[PDB]
C-alpha cells in the first residue's frame, strides 16, 4: 500500500512544483517551500484530487 | 692505474711467501685497512665538486677495498678473482681519464658545474664517459658488477661475513656520485649550461684509446668465461 | 617446441630498439610507428605462444631450454614459462604496449625515450620468465637505469630528489636480494643450485632458513611497498610522467610480489610457515594505514600513489593465510590492480596537464568543458572502490574467501582480521569521492574558452576504452584468470608438517 | 592433516582421489547432519554430467575430486554414528561408491568421450541410490 | 663564478639587499647570483638586472618536514655555488644547512649570546648582532667585507654601490601600469597614498608599532585638499595594498572619487607613473627615493637615521616630517598639507 | 610574470570549488530549464563527425576497414591459428610502412624549433619533405644557429 500512496504523493509534488516554479523565481526554498504556496484548488484540479 | 697493479703484485708476494706463520696476525690487519678504505674513501667522494679529486676518492680511496678483499680471504681459489678484478679495472678506470683528459683538453676546465649539456654538443664522448662512470658503478649488464660479484662469490664463500656486506653497501653508496654527474650531462635547460660547453668545437690517438678502451668495460664482463679459466693457473 | 620462442619472446624488444640509435631520419615522426609496430608483434607473439603452445592442465615447467654462460659459479641461461608467469608476462605485454602507445606525443628526445621503453619491456619480461635464480636477479636490477633516466628527463616538477630516493632506495634493498643470492648458491654448489626448479628438494638447517627468508622479504618489502618501506612511493609516483607511471605502478610492484610467491613460498616453506601470521597482520594493517594516510593528502597524484598502496594489502595477506584460494586470489589481484591503478595513473596526468593545477581545492568545475574524462574516470574510481561488476570485487572476494577457510589460524584473529580488513570498504570511498566532488562536481567559471579545455581525442578515449573492457570481462566471469593449476602443487609441500 | 576414524574405505594401499586442504564447516555428531550434506553434495555430482560431461572434460576431474571429498568424509563421520546393525550394509554401500569415484577419475583422466559416458553411468545408478538409503 | 644569496624576511627587508647584488655583480665582474627568499620576498625580484633566478624556501619556519628539507639541499647543492652569503643569522643548527652546502666560502649573520649563541667553527666571517633594525645601513658588514679585502683589486671597490636602482621593464611599465591605472581616474600627474591598514602592506619588518597605518582620517583630511588646487587635479589615489574589497566600503575618505587599486610589490611603476608620493615609513619611501619621483615620508620620529640615510635624495627632494609626540597617529597635518601642496 | 599573491587562506576540505550556492546565478537556468530544438539529423551528423579525422585515405582504408570482418568470421569455419597470427602479423606491418612514408607536420619536431619566425614553412615544408639523407640543415645543436634563409 505505501509505496504508491507514497509514490502518488512525490509525483503530486513534483507537479505542483513545476506548476508554481514561474511565479517565484527558479529556486529551491523559493519554490517547494509551502509557506508562500498555499491554495491551489482552483488553478489545477487533476493533480490536486 | 699502474701504481696499484705494481703494488697489489707486490704486496701479496711479500705477504703469503715470507709470512705463513703470522696470517691470523695480518688477516685481521689488512682487514681494518679494507673496512675503512671502502668507507672514508667515498664519504668524501660524495661532498667533491673537482673531477679528479673525485675519482682520486672513489677510483682508488675506495676501489683499493674489493682487491684487498680477497688477499685476506685466500686460500689458492680466490687470486683467479683478483686478477680478473684488476684486468676490469683497468679498462674501466683507463676510459674515463681519457675521456676526461679529452673534455679538459677541448673546453678548459675540470670542476664538475660544466659538464652541463656535454650530451647535445658531442653525445659520443658523454656516452663512453656515462658507459665508464656506470661500469664503475657496478650496474649487471657492465663489467664491474660480475668483477664485484666473483669478488664476493669468492670472499663470502671463505667465511669472512663483515666484509662482504660493508663492500655490496658502500657500493650501493657510491652509485650516488655516478649518477649525479650522469644526470649532469643529460639536460637540455639552454639557460643554465655556462659559456663552455657553448663553445665546444666537437671533431686517431686519443678517440682511438677512448673507443678500444670503453668497449672492454661492457663486452669482458658478460665474455668472463675464457678469462676465468686462465686466471685461475696462478700459484705464488 | 624446440625453436625457442622465451629466448625470442626476451632478446626481441632491446634487440630490435637498439636500431633506432644509429637511425638518422626525423625529429620525432617515424620512431613511434617504427616502436608500436614492434611491441605490437612482440604482443601477437606472446599471445601466440601461449594460446597453442601451453597446456593448463600440467603443473611442471613449460617451455624451458638452458645453456652455459658463466660456468664457474654456475649460472646459465636457464628460462621457462610456468602458470604462476603466464598472468604476469601477459599483463605487462599488454599494459606496456598500451603505455608505449600513451606515449604517443613525447617530442623531446622520442629516441632515447622509445628505446628505453623497449629496455624497460625486455627487461619485465626477462623477468617474469626467468628459471636460474641469478639471472632472475640479473634481470631484476637491469630496469633499474632505464626507469631512472625515464624518472630524471621527463615528468613532475621535482623530478630530481624523486628519482635519486627511488634509484638508491631500490639499489640498497636489492642487497638483501643478492645476500640471500650467496647464501643458497654456495649451500652445495655441486647439487645444482642455480637452477631454480631443482632446489624444491632443498632441506637446509635451521637458523639459515631464517636468515635467507629475511634477505628476500627485506628485498621484496622494499620493491613491493610494505608498511615501514614505503615512503619511497609516493615521490617516484607524483613526478612520473604518466606514460612511465602506468607500467611503473601496474608491472614494477607486481614484481615484489611474483617474486616473494615463487622463490619464498616454493622453496623456503618451513622459514615462510613459521611468519605467515606476522605477514598477514602487517597487510591486515596496512590496508587501513595507506587509506587513512591517503586522505590526507592534497594533490591527487599522491592520493592515487597511495590508493595503489592500499590494494597491496590484498596481495599479502593472500600470500599468507596458505590456501588454495588465498594463494590462488591474489594473482587475480595483482592483474585486477595492474589493470585499475596504470588507469588512474593515466586519467590522472591526463586530466592534469590540461589544468595546470595540482592542488586539489582549486579544481573548479572540469565536468562542462570534457565530459569523456568525467565519465571515463568515474568508472574506474567504482572500479576502485571494489564496486561488484567489474574486476575490483571479485579478487577482493576470494581474498576473503582464503583467509577465512585458513588451515593455519583458529577464530581468534580469523575474524578481528577480516574485521579490520573490511573497514577497508568503509574507508576507502571517503577518500576517493572527496577527490570526485572537489574536482569535478561544482559550477567554476564560465568556462566557455574551448581553449587548453578539450575532451580525450581518439587515441586517449581508445586506450581508457581498451583498458576498461577487460575489467568487466573479469569481473563478471572471472575464471579467464583462474587458468592456475600451480598452486594445487605449489600448496602441496606445506601442507602438513608440524604446528 | 586430517585422520579418518573407520578404516574401511581406505582399499589397498590406503589413498583415493582426495585432495586435502578443504575447509569442511563443523556440523556436529549426528546422524541427520551427515546425511544430509553427504545427500545434498551427491546432488551435485549427478548434476556433474549435464553440460560439463563432454566439450573438453578437463574441468571435472577438477570439480568431482571437491565434490566427492566431501562424501569421503562425511561419509565416515556418518558410518560412525550409527547403531552396529545398519553399519555392515552402510559399509557395503561405502565400498561400491568409493571405487567407482576410484574408477571414474582414472577414466576421466585419459581424456576420453565414450569411456567417460559409460564409466559415468555406473557412478549416476549407485550415485542416484545414495539419495535414498540416507 | 656562482653565487647564492640566502636573504631572509619579506619586502622592505629584501628591497634593501640590492646593494649587495650590485656590490657583488661589481666586485667580481660576470658572475651569476642567485637568490632564495620568501614568498613575499621574492615578488620584489621581478625588477632587477643582475639576479639570474629567484627562489622561495624559508620563510624559516621550525619543523618544516624532512623532506621539502632535503630538497632544498638537493637543489643549493646541485649547482655547485662558491660563496654563499647569507643572512637570518645563523645559530649553530642553520650554520649546518650553509655547511652542507658545499661551496668554498660561508658568510653570514650570527646571534650575539641569545638563541644558542654558538656561531659553530665551520663558517667565515660571522658579525653583528640579529634584529637587523637600520635600514640603508642594513646588512653594513656586507658592504665592508666584499670590499678590497683580498688583492691588486683598486681601493675599497666603491664603497656602498650607489643607492637603490632598480630597474622597469617597458612591458610591465606599459601595459599593467595603463591597464590599473585607467581603471578610474589616471593622467600620469596624481599622488600615491600607501599606509592605510594592516594586512601585508609591507609592515616593513623593524619599525615595530608606527607606520603600520593611519586611521585614515588624517589621510582624508590630507586629501580633501590634495587635488584642491590644479597642482595635480586628478590625485585621488588611496592605494590600498591590502584585502581593500574588505575596505574600499568604508572610504570615509568620500568614497565619491577615491580611486583604489590591487597591487604586490610590483607598484615601483605605478609610483614612476605618479606626480609624487605621501607615505608613511614602507617600502614606498625607498620606492620612490630610488628614482626621482619626489616624495614625502611621515614616519614617528627621528628614525631617519635608521631609516631613510639619504636625506637629500636628489635636492632634499624627498622630506620627512617627524611626530614631537613620538606616536605616528599626531602630526601637524597642517604643516604636512603645506608642505605637500607645493608638489 | 608579475603573478599577483594569494589572500584569507580558504577551507581546506572547501566544499566544492565553485560559488557558494547562495549566488549560484541560477538554480535551473544553469542545466535544466534551458532546451529548445534546432536541426541536424542523424546520418548527416554522423558521416561528418567520422571525418573530422580523415583517419585513412585511401588503401589503408581498405586495410582496416575488411580487417575485422575477417577477423570476427575467423572464429568460424575455422581456419588453424597460424593463418590467424600472420594474417594479423602482415597487417601491422603494412598498416605501419604506409604511416611513416606519410608528410610531416610542425608540431611533429622540437619545441625549441616549432617557434620559428614563419620560415618554419621553407625549412620544412618542400624542404624536409624534399629529400632523403643531406644534413645541410643541421640545427639540431641549440644555440640558435638557425642555418636558413
Amino acid at each position: 500500500t505505501h509505496a504508491y500512496s507514497k509514490a502518488l504523493l512525490f509525483l503530486g509534488s513534483g507537479s505542483v512544483i513545476h506548476s508554481m516554479e514561474p511565479l517565484v523565481g527558479y529556486s529551491p526554498d523559493k519554490s517547494q517551500n509551502m509557506v508562500l504556496m498555499g491554495g491551489l484548488r482552483k488553478y489545477i484540479p487533476i493533480t490536486r484530487t | 692505474v699502474t701504481s696499484k697493479v705494481a703494488a697489489s703484485a707486490s704486496a701479496t708476494r711479500i705477504l703469503d711467501i715470507p709470512f705463513y706463520f703470522s696470517s691470523n696476525e695480518w688477516h685481521l690487519l689488512l682487514e681494518i685497512l679494507a673496512i675503512l678504505s671502502m668507507i672514508l674513501g667515498n664519504l668524501l667522494a660524495i661532498t667533491q665538486t673537482s673531477m679528479k679529486r673525485m675519482l682520486a676518492y672513489s677510483s682508488i680511496g675506495q676501489i683499493g677495498y674489493v682487491i684487498i678483499g680477497i688477499i685476506v680471504g685466500d686460500s689458492n681459489d680466490g687470486y683467479a678473482s683478483m686478477i680478473t678484478y684488476m684486468l676490469f679495472y683497468i679498462s674501466m678506470n683507463l676510459g674515463t681519464f681519457a675521456c676526461i683528459v679529452l673534455f679538459g683538453l677541448r673546453t678548459g676546465t675540470d670542476n664538475i658545474r660544466d659538464y652541463a649539456g656535454l650530451y647535445m654538443k658531442d653525445p659520443f664522448l658523454a656516452l663512453s664517459l656515462a658507459l665508464c662512470l656506470l661500469s664503475l658503478g657496478g650496474l649487471p649488464p657492465l663489467a664491474g658488477f660480475f668483477g664485484k660479484l666473483y669478488l664476493f662469490w669468492c670472499g663470502w664463500q671463505a667465511g669472512l661475513y663483515f666484509l662482504v656486506s660493508i663492500g655490496l653497501l658502500t657500493s650501493v653508496l657510491s652509485i650516488y656520485y655516478y649518477l649525479k654527474i650522469i644526470k649532469l650531462l643529460m639536460t637540455g635547460r639552454n639557460q643554465e649550461i655556462t659559456p663552455y660547453v657553448r663553445n665546444y668545437r666537437r671533431s686517431n690517438s686519443i678517440e682511438l684509446s677512448m673507443t678500444v678502451c670503453v668497449i672492454a668495460s661492457t663486452i669482458p664482463g658478460i665474455s668472463m668465461n675464457p678469462i676465468l679459466a686462465i686466471a685461475q693457473d696462478t700459484l705464488f | 617446441s624446440y625453436f625457442p620462442w622465451l629466448t625470442i619472446l626476451v632478446v626481441l624488444p632491446i634487440f630490435a630498439g637498439s636500431l633506432i640509435f644509429f637511425l638518422p631520419h626525423k625529429g620525432n615522426k617515424i620512431v613511434r610507428w617504427y616502436t608500436i609496430s614492434i611491441c605490437l608483434l612482440e604482443f601477437l607473439l606472446m599471445t601466440y605462444a601461449f594460446c597453442y603452445h601451453f597446456q593448463l592442465e600440467d603443473p611442471l615447467i613449460q617451455l624451458k631450454e638452458d645453456y652455459k654462460w658463466i660456468d664457474v659459479f654456475d649460472f646459465h641461461w636457464r628460462l621457462g614459462i610456468d602458470g604462476l608467469s603466464l598472468g604476469s608476462i601477459l599483463l605487462t605485454g599488454f599494459i606496456t604496449t598500451l603505455a608505449t602507445l600513451a606515449a604517443w606525443p613525447i617530442t623531446r628526445n622520442s629516441r632515447l625515450f622509445y628505446f628505453l621503453m623497449l629496455a624497460m619491456y625486455s627487461g619485465q619480461i626477462g623477468l617474469f620468465s626467468s628459471r636460474d635464480l641469478l639471472l632472475f636477479f640479473i634481470m631484476w636490477e637491469l630496469e633499474l637505469i632505464p626507469v631512472y633516466l625515464l624518472l630524471s628527463m621527463w615528468g613532475g616538477k621535482r623530478r630530481l630528489y624523486s628519482a635519486t630516493k627511488f634509484i638508491l632506495y631500490t639499489a640498497g634493498g636489492s642487497i638483501f636480494f643478492l645476500i640471500g643470492v650467496l647464501g643458497m648458491g654456495l649451500y652445495g654448489s655441486n647439487e645444482p643450485g642455480l637452477d631454480l626448479e631443482r632446489l624444491i628438494n632443498q632441506s637446509y638447517p635451521a637458523t639459515l632458513e631464517i636468515l635467507l627468508y629475511f634477505g628476500f622479504l627485506i628485498a621484496y618489502a622494499v620493491k613491493l611497498p610494505i608498511i615501514p618501506l614505503h615512503t619511497w612511493l609516493p615521490d617516484t609516483h607524483g613526478e612520473a610522467h604518466y606514460s612511465t607511471c602506468m607500467l611503473l605502478a601496474g608491472i614494477l610492484l607486481k614484481m615484489g610480489a611474483y617474486g616473494l610467491i615463487r622463490i619464498n613460498m616454493e622453496l623456503l616453506p618451513h622459514a615462510h610457515y613459521l611468519f605467515s601470521p606476522w605477514l598477514v597482520i602487517i597487510g591486515a594493517i596496512q590496508i587501513i594505514y595507506a587509506a587513512s594516510t591517503s586522505l590526507g593528502q592534497r594533490n591527487f597524484k599522491k592520493r592515487i600513489a597511495y590508493s595503489s598502496v592500499s590494494h597491496m594489502g590484498f596481495i599479502i595477506i593472500g600470500i599468507g593465510s596458505i590456501t588454495n584460494i588465498g594463494l590462488n586470489g591474489a594473482i587475480l589481484q595483482i592483474l585486477s590492480h595492474g589493470f585499475i591503478g596504470a588507469t588512474l595513473f593515466f586519467l590522472a596526468g591526463t586530466a592534469s596537464d590540461r589544468m595546470r593545477l595540482v592542488y586539489l581545492e582549486e579544481l573548479g568545475g572540469i565536468s562542462i568543458p570534457m565530459p569523456k574524462i568525467f565519465t571515463m574516470f568515474s568508472s574506474f574510481s567504482m572500479a576502485s572502490l571494489a564496486l561488484p561488476g567489474m574486476s575490483g570485487f571479485v579478487a577482493e572476494l576470494v581474498v576473503f574467501f582464503g583467509l577465512i577457510t585458513s588451515p593455519k589460524f583458529l577464530l581468534m584473529p580469523k575474524a578481528l582480521i577480516t574485521f579490520v580488513m573490511a573497514i577497508g570498504m568503509i574507508l576507502t570511498p571517503i577518500y576517493l569521492l572527496s577527490m570526485l566532488r572537489q574536482m569535478f562536481y561544482g559550477y567554476k567559471l564560465f568556462n566557455v574558452p574551448n581553449a587548453n579545455f578539450v575532451d580525450s581525442g581518439p587515441r586517449e578515449l581508445f586506450i581508457l576504452i581498451c583498458i576498461f573492457l577487460p575489467v568487466i570481462g573479469i569481473g563478471i566471469y572471472p575464471d579467464f584468470v583462474l587458468s592456475l593449476s600451480v598452486d594445487r602443487v605449489e600448496a602441496l609441500l606445506s601442507n602438513y608438517y608440524p604446528k | 592433516k586430517i585422520r579418518n576414524k573407520e578404516i574401511n574405505n581406505g582399499e589397498t594401499g590406503t589413498r583415493s582421489f582426495v585432495k586435502n586442504g578443504i575447509y569442511m564447516a563443523d556440523i556436529g555428531p549426528s546422524f541427520a547432519a551427515h546425511a544430509y550434506r553427504v545427500r545434498s553434495s551427491a546432488f551435485d555430482l549427478l548434476a556433474l554430467e549435464d553440460l560439463l560431461g563432454k566439450e573438453a572434460s578437463n574441468y571435472v576431474n577438477k570439480y568431482l575430486r571437491l565434490k566427492a571429498t566431501f562424501i569421503y568424509y562425511d561419509f565416515d563421520k556418518l558410518i560412525t554414528a550409527a547403531d552396529p546393525d545398519a553399519k555392515p550394509p552402510l559399509l557395503d554401500l561405502a565400498n561400491r561408491l568409493f571405487d567407482s569415484f576410484e574408477k571414474l577419475q582414472a577414466a576421466v583422466t585419459t581424456k576420453d568421450d565414450t569411456d567417460i559416458g559409460s564409466c559415468y553411468a555406473d557412478t549416476k545408478l549407485i550415485l542416484q541410490e545414495v539419495m535414498t538409503r540416507m | 663564478r656562482r653565487v647564492c644569496c640566502v636573504v631572509s624576511g619579506g619586502v622592505y627587508e629584501n628591497v634593501l639587499f640590492f646593494p649587495v647584488v650590485q656590490m657583488l655583480k661589481d666586485r667580481y665582474p660576470g658572475v651569476l647570483v642567485d637568490v632564495v627568499a620568501s614568498a613575499r620576498g621574492k615578488q620584489v625580484y621581478e625588477m632587477c638586472k643582475n639576479v639570474r633566478y629567484a627562489n622561495v624556501y624559508d620563510p624559516d619556519d621550525e619543523w618544516p618536514e624532512p623532506a621539502e628539507y632535503t630538497h632544498q639541499l638537493g637543489v643549493m647543492k646541485n649547482r655547485y655555488y662558491d660563496m654563499v652569503l647569507s643572512t637570518k643569522l645563523a645559530g649553530t643548527g642553520h650554520a649546518l644547512f650553509l655547511f652542507m652546502s658545499s661551496a668554498r666560502e660561508k658568510v653570514g649573520y650570527v646571534y650575539p649570546n641569545v638563541n644558542g649563541a654558538g656561531a659553530g667553527l665551520f663558517l667565515t666571517e660571522m658579525f653583528k648582532p640579529a634584529t637587523t633594525n637600520l635600514a640603508d645601513g642594513g646588512y653594513n658588514m656586507y658592504q665592508d667585507m666584499l670590499e678590497w679585502l683580498g688583492r691588486p683589486a683598486k681601493g675599497v671597490p666603491q664603497q656602498p654601490i650607489p643607492p637603490l636602482r632598480v630597474s622597469i621593464s617597458k612591458k610591465l611599465r606599459a601595459v599593467v601600469e595603463d591597464k590599473y591605472n585607467r581603471a578610474g581616474v589616471e593622467k600620469g600627474k596624481y599622488v600615491v597614498i600607501h599606509g592605510i591598514e594592516s594586512d601585508s602592506v609591507a609592515n616593513m619588518k623593524s619599525r615595530g608599532d608606527d607606520d603600520c597605518l593611519l586611521p585614515l582620517e588624517l589621510w582624508a583630511e590630507i586629501a580633501k585638499e590634495i587635488s584642491s588646487g590644479g597642482n595635480g587635479l586628478r590625485p585621488l589615489f588611496v592605494m590600498p595594498h591590502e584585502r581593500h574589497r574588505e575596505e574600499i566600503e568604508e572610504i570615509v575618505g568620500e568614497e565619491t572619487a577615491y580611486l583604489f587599486i590591487t597591487t604586490p610589490g610590483q607598484l615601483t611603476c605605478l609610483i614612476n607613473d605618479s606626480a609624487g608620493v605621501v607615505a608613511t615609513n614602507t617600502a614606498a619611501v625607498q620606492l620612490a627615493n630610488a628614482r626621482d619621483k619626489p616624495c614625502v615620508a611621515l614616519f614617528s620620529s627621528k628614525e631617519k637615521a635608521r631609516l631613510f640615510l639619504p636625506y637629500v635624495e636628489e635636492r632634499k627632494s624627498c622630506t620627512v616630517v617627524a611626530s614631537a609626540t613620538g606616536k605616528l597617529a599626531g602630526i601637524d597635518i597642517e604643516a604636512v598639507k603645506k608642505a605637500v601642496k607645493d608638489l | 610574470e608579475p603573478d599577483l599573491q594569494e589572500d584569507p587562506i580558504d577551507k581546506w576540505r572547501t566544499n566544492g570549488v565553485s560559488p557558494e550556492d547562495f549566488v549560484y546565478g541560477v538554480y535551473d537556468g544553469h542545466h535544466t530549464y534551458d532546451e529548445g530544438q534546432e536541426k541536424k539529423g542523424f546520418w548527416e551528423d554522423v558521416s561528418e563527425w567520422y571525418q573530422e579525422a580523415e583517419p585513412p585515405q585511401g588503401f589503408q582504408a581498405l586495410i582496416s576497414w575488411s580487417f575485422p570482418p575477417a577477423v570476427i568470421l575467423g572464429m568460424a569455419f575455422d581456419v588453424p591459428g597460424e593463418y590467424l597470427y600472420i594474417g594479423a602479423a602482415i597487417f601491422i606491418v603494412v598498416f605501419c610502412i604506409i604511416e611513416m612514408d606519410k608528410p610531416d607536420k610542425p608540431h611533429n619536431f622540437e619545441p625549441e624549433i616549432y617557434m620559428m619566425e614563419r620560415s618554419k614553412r621553407d625549412k620544412l615544408i618542400a624542404d624536409y619533405n624534399s629529400m632523403d639523407i643531406w644534413d645541410f640543415n643541421e640545427k639540431y645543436g641549440e644555440l640558435w644557429d638557425f642555418t636558413v634563409n
